[PDB]
């Protein structure tokens, strides 16, 4: 509901706030790669899908100026390096949500990444196993913000992900809900991951987990769901298009 | 070949157990079928169930507890279907009770209902000496008052025709069998796995036979009840609890030449319809006389 009720109870007077509000994060992901539609079949020849990858990793002019950004204003860095630890905050942060800690899971996670996830999982058990990364990651997209009232840069780091996984979510009475815990399915992920420039202390986190549109269908549900029609007040009739 | 009362219920359970088991081993994992209400009370409502396991009935536990107490037969496109048949493609669905206007689908679906369990008050009542051949369940219209079921006995228990005691026992047992709650399962067999089940009885086998003949498919549809199994045509109500008053009034010998049958002719209403004391008897008065639709 959108609504102010401006007759009666005035509105909030305007306020100067002392603190300037800092962030470490920002929610947005400045662009979105689309991604071949063709990558489900790609992907069986690896020396096409990863050519691809590298091909236009090294051909993309933006990409290798927000590299170079990264990597004047961060030395010692490597683009080859990344992909490998990008690998390695999964494995921690989905841990992280399989144990509930939520501590170590603000250090992996991007201020926007974490109250989503965190957030509908909450009240149940989450059990998530890693048992193979099918396609070794790569490095899609770099992307850099620049903020000119902060002077604050921001690099933006797409990996794709190859993945294979055991899910199961049991219910807060303890009975399953969404998947078996015995079937190691096979999942394909977007990513992007975020970092502060300007910020002294370096953080590296995930930032957003995308999802293509031709994305295949995720597992079916186990119990039956009812959707309620409009809802008829006494003298409105019901009307049915085709 | 000798064999037991017990062991024959047994295998013919076994048989059906083993059907289903291999009917669900199909392996659909659950997959996702849509099914619309068309119903005149929660129109575009829409439900998202499990193929093959969800039922008719389990969409009804959406709605209310009114549904489920009163729904008889489901209309789905242009079949009826009853309540625990599990779905097979999406489907719009309609319930169907008592005092709609068109409740005639539902009223055949009570009669044959009704007529099956008039099996069970026959078959299990007999002495171990003799011999019940369960014929077939003809199926008469409802302004005939009431409903037959066909039965042949043994050649030596041909001479004696039955005392209101036998009836009325008839009757209790029948009332007994609707006391304990008897859900209605419904099977889809094969001929050729159906006609094991039968066996013994000819007129199964037969009727079987033609049955799944004029069918391209030779598909045979069996119902099975509590120890129960029995082959008809269309739907069956629900439960057993929505019989109220039931009645085996009259039974009477038909004989053709290769054949004896007798009918066993009865009267029954359901717990939403039930009539007073006095039509009761005006009913059962009518239900005596000997009714002949059977082509």
């Amino acid at each position: 509901f959108v609504e102010h009720a401006r007759k009666a109870g005035l509105v909030i007077p305007h306020e100067r706030l002392e603190r300037p509000i800092h962030l470490a994060c920002t929610a947005g992901i400045f662009d979105a790669y689309v991604p071949p539609e063709g990558d489900a079949r790609i992907s069986s020849l690896s020396k096409e899908g990863l050519a691809q990858r590298a091909e236009r990793l090294k051909k993309n002019v933006a990409s290798q100026l927000s590299i170079r950004k990264i990597r004047e204003s961060d030395p010692n860095f490597k683009i080859k390096d990344f992909p490998e630890k990008a690998k390695d905050i999964f494995i921690e942060a989905h841990l992280c949500l399989n144990n509930s800690d939520h501590d170590r899971l603000h250090t992996l996670v991007t201020e926007n990444c974490f109250p989503d996830m965190v957030w509908d999982i909450r009240y149940k058990t989450v059990r998530w196993s890693f048992v193979e990364s099918l396609e070794p990651p790569q490095v899609v997209q770099v992307r850099c913000s620049s903020l000119m009232n902060q002077g604050n840069i921001y690099g933006q780091v797409t990996v794709r992900m190859h993945t294979r996984q055991t899910l199961a979510i049991y219910d807060r009475f303890g009975r399953l809900m969404y998947g078996q815990e015995d079937v190691p399915r096979d999942v394909l992920e977007y990513v992007v991951f975020e970092k502060h420039l300007v910020d002294p202390y370096g953080s590296w986190r995930m930032h957003g987990k995308i999802i293509p549109p031709w994305a295949p269908p995720k597992q079916p549900i186990l119990k039956t769901v009812m959707i309620p029609g409009p809802q008829l007040k006494p003298w409105e009739e019901f009307e049915e298009p085709q | 070949s000798q064999l037991s009362p017990t062991e024959l219920i047994e295998m013919q359970n076994d048989l059906f157990n083993k059907e289903k088991n291999r009917q669900l081993s199909l392996t659909p994992r659950t997959e996702k079928i849509e099914v619309k209400h068309v119903g005149k009370t929660d129109p575009g409502t829409v439900f998202v169930m499990n193929k093959n396991i969800s039922t008719p009935y389990s969409c009804a536990m959406h709605l209310s507890e009114w549904y489920c107490r009163k729904s008889i037969l489901a209309l789905v496109d242009g079949q009826p279907w009853d309540m625990y048949k599990p779905l097979t493609k999406s489907c719009e669905i309609k319930f169907l009770t008592f005092k709609d206007d068109d409740p005639g689908e539902v009223n055949k679906a009570y009669w044959r209902s009704c007529a099956m369990m008039m099996g069970c008050v026959i078959e299990r009542a007999f002495k171990d000496e003799y011999v019940v051949s369960l014929v077939r369940a003809p199926e008469v219209p409802v302004i005939a008052g009431a409903f037959c079921y066909d039965v042949v006995l043994d050649k030596r228990l041909d001479e004696w025709m039955p005392t209101k005691e036998n009836l009325h026992s008839f009757t209790k047992d029948a009332r007994a069998l609707i006391y304990k709650d008897l859900p209605f399962e419904t099977l889809e067999v094969e001929a050729k796995v159906a006609l094991e089940i039968f066996q013994h009885n000819k007129y199964k086998l037969d009727f079987i036979e033609e049955k799944a003949s004029q069918n391209p498919e030779r598909i045979v549809k069996l119902h099975r009840f509590g120890d129960f199994i029995d082959v008809s045509e269309g739907p069956l109500i629900p439960r057993t609890s929505i019989c109220f008053q039931y009645e085996v009034s009259a039974v009477h010998n038909l004989q053709t030449q290769s054949s004896l049958v007798r009918r066993f002719q009865g009267l029954s209403l359901p717990v939403h319809l039930r009539a007073h004391f006095t039509i009761w008897n005006k009913l059962l008065e009518r239900s005596r006389k000997m009714v002949t639709e059977d082509k």
